[PDB]
RNA sequence: AAAAUGACA
RNA sequence: AGGACCGAACCGACUAAUGUUGAAAAAUUAGCGGAUGACUUGUGGCUGGGGGUGAAAGGCCAAUCAAACCGGGAGAUAGCU
RNA sequence: GCUCGCCGGAAGACCAAGGGUUCCUGUCCAACGUUAAUCGGGGCAGGGUGAGUCGACCCCUAAGGCGAGGCCGAAAGGCGUAGUCGAUGGGAAACAGGUUAAUAUUCCUGUACUUGGUGUUACUGCGAAGGGGGGACGGAGAAGGCUAUGUUGGCCGGGCGACGGUUGUCCCGGUUUAAGCGUGUAGGCUGGUUUUCCAGGCAAAUCCGGAAAAUCAAGGCUGAGGCGUGAUGACGAGGCACUACGGUGCUGAAGCAACAAAUGCCCUGCUUCCAGGAAAAGCCUCUAAGCAUCAGGUAACAUCAAAUCGUACCCCAAACCGACACAGGUGGUCAGGUAGAGAAUACCAAGGCGCUUGAGAGAACUCGGGUGAAGGAACUAGGCAAAAUGGUGCCGUAACUUCGGGAGAAGGCACGCUGAUAUGUAGGUGAGGUCCCUCGCGGAUGGAGCUGAAAUCAGUCGAAGAUACCAGCUGGCUGCAACUGUUUAUUAAAAACACAGCACUGUGCAAACACGAAAGUGGACGUAUACGGUGUGACGCCUGCCCGGUGCCGGGAGGUUAAU
RNA sequence: AAUUCCUUGUCGGGUAAGUUCCGACCUGCACGAAUGGCGUAAUGAUGGCCAGGCUGUCUCCACCCGAGACUCAGUGAAAU
RNA sequence: GGGAGGGCGCUUACCACUUUGUGAUUCAUGACUGGGGUGAAGUCGUAACAAGGUAACCGUAGGGGAACCUGCGGUUGGAU
RNA sequence: CGCGGGGUUGAGCAGCCUGGUAGCUCGUCGGGCUCAUAACCCGAAGAUCGUCGGUCAAAUCCGGCCCCCGCAACCA
C-alpha cells in the first residue's frame, strides 16, 4: 500500500525550506512566530 | 480524396479518411519553425477558463505569412504542406529574389504555379492586391479588415467571402456565416478561394480518433450533480428546467452580443 | 350553388 | 493496418475461502479483465476551501470532505443530559 | 566439518531516490532480539570512504518561478519587459591485472586519452550581443550483417574406479586477454568542380539563398563488425613449504577451430502511416565597428595546471515508506544448461538461504489438500464452490450478418522408442584447391567438414506416448447498452459516465465565454469547413398533432412608469 | 414490458409437476416518438431461462497427508 | 535322425449389422395471424359506366373508416 | 367505509352561486316537397329536478338514505 509520506530532500527544501519562508511575508511571520516561541531549529533545515 | 475504411475491426466501421497525394510528404522548412506549447485551458492564474482541452500530440507552429506585403517579386510555389496549427495546407512559395515563405493554399493552386501580390498584380487565384483594384462582384479570402493588420476573414478551409457592392471608400463584404460587413477598401485580400474543400467529409469514427486531438471528454449537466450544474439533481432523468449554460444564462435563444462600437460595420445581421 | 340511394322475382 | 486475437512483465480488482483484539487501520490464497493503447511509469512543475479538480460517484484534495488542517473571535450558545 | 531441503527473470549481482555509521576488528550480555544466546543491524573503544577521466560543481536551455524600469490595485499586493534562475534533457577525456579485516575505473604495475596557460619555431589578416549551418528529435514494420554468449570437436593436464564392465567412439578441468592506435569492410546518404550576376538572410559578407555558363562521371560524408598492434606481457589447471594450520611464500603446460545465436550494435539507417512528431549552448563558418607594428589566427615542439564536494554500508529490504527485526509499497541495468514458441513452466550452475521458540502425542473441532462404492444438480435464492475441457498438424464446420465476422463454432483423427528410406534426408553454413582481378577486409567456380527439420514403411513396449508442471467447458432462447474504455482509494464495476454520429443556439475578431475590484491571460499566435453551451448517443426505417401556460425572439403605434 | 395494481391475466411450448422463461392475445390502473420510438450482426468478470459433459453440492458420509487445537520447557497480552 | 509342403491356431488388410455429431430435403401438426372465395332483403357510404355530376386511366409518393383524395410526369381507350 | 364532484323532459350539456324566472343541440309526433326513402321546410308535445325529511316561498338552504365517479390510506 502506497503511503502518504514518500520523501523527496529537493521537494522539501522548495516548499518548507528557509528561503522558502523568507520569499514571501506570510512566511516571513511564520519565522519570527518560530523564533518568539523559542524553537531549536526553526524551519526544517537539516 | 474520400476513402471509407474497410471494417475489420469494431472502431473502424466509419472511418471516413480524407488523403491527399500532393502533400509533400517529407518534413517542413526548417527555419520557418517555432515551438508551440500546450496550455490544456489554464491561463495565468493556473485555472481552466475553457474546458474540454488537453492531451493529444505534439505540434510546431509554421511561421505563416498573412500581410503578403511584397509587392511585385513574382513568386513560384514550391511543394504543398499539412499544417497541423491550421485548417487548410500550406504551400511553401520561394519569391524571385530568393526568400522562401509560406502562403494559404487556395483550391486552384498546384505544385509550380506563379503568384504575384501588390497592386498591379493579374486577377488570379493566389494573387493579393486591395479591394480597390478588386473587380466588384468577385470571390475572394483572406480578407484584411485594417489595413495591414494581416487577415481574419475567409482563413479556414475551404470558405470565400463575396464583394457585394463598392461604396464610395467602402466595401461590403457578403460572408460564410450571412452577415454582411462594411471594410475599408483600401484592405488587401488574397483572390480565390480557400483549398481543401474536402474537409466536412471526415468522420473521426472513434473516442481515440477525437483523444489524440486536444479533445477532452464532455459531460452533460443532467448526469452532474445539483451543485456542480443548475441542471443538476433528477432521480432518474428529471429536467424540468429552462436550459442554460452551467454559470446561470440561458442558452438556446438569448443573444450576447454587445459591442456598440463596430455596429457602423453591420449592413445587415446574420441569419 | 346543393342534387345521396332503390333485393330478388 | 488494427482504440484487432491468445498470453507473461506491467496495470486493474469480477467470484469464493481465510483474516475481523489480522501477517495487514482492505491483505493472502485459487481462479479473473486489459496487455501498441482513450495504455503505463520515473523526475520536476501549475491549480487552495464556498475554492481547486472531476469520462460525474457528491468522487478526490496527506488513513479526515454535502465544504480540509492549524491558530484566533472563544470560557461561542445549550428552555437539554 | 559431512549430509539434507529451498530460490535461481530471484529469495542472485550493480545503481538511483531514501537512510546516516548500521561497514571491519577487539570486548560485554544489565536493557533491545516475541525463548536461551558464547551471537546481532545491541553497549563500549579503535579502525575505515584516496579521482584531470565516475558523479556532483561548471556551460546551455523546457515546463515554470523571481522579476530593474513599467502597467494596475484602499494597505498588503497582482501581472509582466530587459534579465537571472530552474533537469527529468544537450556539452572533453581510462582500460586490463594485482593489492586491504574494511576503499577502490580513486592505491600499485602496464599502456593510454581530453581541454586550457606560458615559451620556441614556421606561416598568417584577425576580429560580434549580429548572419548562416549543425546540434535537432514521431509511431509502427521488415529483413540483412555482426557481437555478447553457448554447444561440440581439437590440444594440454589429471583418472583407471568402495559392486557387474570401464586402455577406451571412456571420465574431470582448462582452453582468458582489456582501453588505446592503424587498416577501413558489410552497408546508408548525397553528383562533384570552376566562372559570372543579383529586389533575400534588418548593417556588411568570400558564407547560406537565388539565376545562368562550362566541365568531369566521379568525389565526399557516415559506418557495426573483422584483422594487426597493447601482449617475447598479465592470467592460467595445478605441482612445491610453512602452516600465524586463516592463507601466505615459490613455479606454471595447452591457451585453436566449426556451428547455433539475441529484445544488444550498424539503426539518429530503410519502408510506410497520420495524429505531422522541444529550446539554447558547445562546434563549423561569414563579415561590422577596431587594429594592418601590434593584437590575434593555424601547425609542430617543451613544460605547467585540472581546484572543491560524494566515494564505507542496505537498496525490491531487518538499514527506505508502513508505530514493530511487519506475509504490504518502491524507478533502472545484467540475463547461464536441458525440455520449451517464450522473460510462462519443471529440474539445475554461479551465488545466496532453511524465513529467532522448540520437544512430544496423533481426541473432538477449524484451516489447506488426496481418493470414493451406486446414483449424477435430486443441494440451493442461484451449478456458489468443486469436478471437467485444455497442445501441434490435418479433415470438417449451421442459423444469422454491417459480408469483416459467427469460428478455436460444433465433431473427430495421428502423437513414445528403434531401424530403413538417407551407414542423418530436404535445407543452412562453408574449408582446401581453381580462374580472373579497378590488387583488396576482393569476384566467380569450387563442395572437405559442421549443423539439421519434416514425412512414409516395418517393428516394438505400456492399461495410458499433448503421459509430469503448463494448458478454452460447449451449445439454445431472450432484456438492456452499439462496440474498445471510466466510476463510488476502503461493502455498489453496472442498464450508470464517456464515446464517434445528429440537431438547436450564440459568436465578424479588441469574437461569444471563463479566471480577475483592475492591468492582464486562456479562447488562439485559431478566424464561421472555426469556437463555446445545451440535449440525444453506432448503423437501419423514422421522428405525428398543439404556441393555450411558463420561457426565448421580433415589433413599435397606444396606456402605466424612475432619477433630474 | 426495467413500466400491468387486479395478476400465478388467458391460450400454446418446454417438465411427471414451471408464480420464473419463450410465442401470442390487448382488457396500455399509469408505453410512445432526439428528458428519442422500433429493430439490430459483433462485443459483455452485465440480468433471466434451458440442454450435453462433469463431479462429495446432495442421498450420506467414510478414509488418509499436512498446519493448529492437547501435554512438557521458555517468554507472555486484550476487551470487560 | 528328419526334410519339403499342407492343416489347426494367432495377427494384419478389405467389409456388413450397430453407435455417434452435425447439417440438407420432404410429409403431417401448431396458440395466434395476412390475404383470397362463397353465402341470406345485414351496416357505412357512392368510387366507376353519360361531361357519372371534380374526365378516366398508368408509374410513383403522402394521407384517410372504405370505396378513394392530392402532388408530380404520361396516354386518349375523354363530352361540348 | 375517510375526503370529494355529480343524479334535470328519450340522450348529451347549461340553470344550484347566494331563493322566486326550468333553457341549447340531438331526438319523437303530425303535416309539406319526392315515384319512394333519406336530406330540407312548417308546426307541437315532452321533466317537476333520485328519494325521505326539516322559510311568504326550495332544482338552488340543510340532513339522512340510493347510485356513480375521483383522491388518500404513509414512517417503521
Ligand atoms: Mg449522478
Ligand atoms: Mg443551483
Ligand atoms: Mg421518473
Ligand atoms: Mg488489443
Ligand atoms: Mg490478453
Ligand atoms: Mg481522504
Ligand atoms: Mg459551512
Ligand atoms: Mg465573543
Ligand atoms: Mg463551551
Ligand atoms: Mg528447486
Ligand atoms: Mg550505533
Ligand atoms: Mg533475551
Ligand atoms: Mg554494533
Ligand atoms: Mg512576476
Ligand atoms: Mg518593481
Ligand atoms: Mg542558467
Ligand atoms: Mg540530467
Ligand atoms: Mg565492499
Ligand atoms: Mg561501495
Ligand atoms: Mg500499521
Ligand atoms: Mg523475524
Ligand atoms: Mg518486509
Ligand atoms: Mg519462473
Ligand atoms: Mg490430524
Ligand atoms: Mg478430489
Ligand atoms: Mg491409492
Ligand atoms: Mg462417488
Ligand atoms: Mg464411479
Ligand atoms: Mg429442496
Ligand atoms: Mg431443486
Ligand atoms: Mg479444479
Ligand atoms: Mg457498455
Ligand atoms: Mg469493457
Ligand atoms: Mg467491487
Ligand atoms: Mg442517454
Ligand atoms: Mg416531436
Ligand atoms: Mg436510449
Ligand atoms: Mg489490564
Ligand atoms: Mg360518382
Ligand atoms: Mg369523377
Amino acid at each position: 500500500m502506497k503511503r502518504t509520506f514518500q520523501p523527496s530532500v529537493l521537494k522539501r527544501n522548495r516548499s518548507h525550506g528557509f528561503r522558502a519562508r523568507m520569499a514571501t511575508k506570510n512566511g516571513r511571520q511564520v519565522l519570527a512566530r518560530r523564533r518568539a516561541k523559542g524553537r531549536a531549529r526553526l524551519t526544517v533545515s537539516k | 480524396a474520400v476513402v471509407k475504411c474497410k471494417p475489420t475491426s469494431p472502431g473502424r466501421r466509419h472511418v471516413v479518411k480524407v488523403v491527399n497525394p500532393e502533400l509533400h510528404k517529407g518534413k517542413p522548412f526548417a527555419p520557418l519553425l517555432e515551438k508551440n506549447s500546450k496550455s490544456g485551458g489554464r491561463n495565468n492564474n493556473g485555472r481552466i477558463t475553457t474546458r474540454h482541452i488537453g492531451g493529444g500530440h505534439k505540434q510546431a507552429y509554421r511561421i505563416v505569412d498573412f500581410k503578403r506585403n511584397k509587392d511585385g517579386i513574382p513568386a513560384v510555389v514550391e511543394r504543398l504542406e499539412y499544417d497541423p496549427n491550421r485548417s487548410a495546407n500550406i504551400a511553401l512559395v520561394l519569391y524571385k529574389d530568393g526568400e522562401r515563405r509560406y502562403i494559404l493554399a487556395p483550391k486552384g493552386l498546384k505544385a509550380g504555379d506563379q503568384i504575384q501580390s501588390g497592386v498591379d498584380a493579374a486577377i488570379k487565384p493566389g494573387n493579393t492586391l486591395p479591394m480597390r483594384n478588386i473587380p466588384v462582384g468577385s470571390t475572394v479570402h483572406n480578407v484584411e479588415m485594417k489595413p495591414g493588420k494581416g487577415g481574419q476573414l475567409a482563413r479556414s478551409a475551404g470558405t470565400y467571402v463575396q464583394i457585394v457592392a463598392r461604396d464610395g471608400a467602402y466595401v461590403t463584404l457578403r460572408l460564410r456565416s450571412g452577415e454582411m460587413r462594411k471594410v475599408e477598401a483600401d484592405c488587401r485580400a488574397t483572390l480565390g478561394e480557400v483549398g481543401n474543400a474536402e474537409h466536412m467529409l471526415r468522420v473521426l469514427g472513434k473516442a481515440g480518433a477525437a483523444r489524440w486531438r486536444g479533445v477532452r471528454p464532455t459531460v452533460r449537466g443532467t448526469a452532474m450533480n445539483p451543485v456542480d450544474h443548475p441542471h443538476g439533481g433528477g432521480e432518474g432523468r428529471n429536467f424540468g428546467k429552462h436550459p442554460v449554460t452551467p454559470w446561470g444564462v440561458q442558452t438556446k435563444g438569448k443573444k450576447t452580443r454587445s459591442n456598440k462600437r463596430t455596429d457602423k460595420f453591420i449592413v445587415r445581421r446574420r441569419s
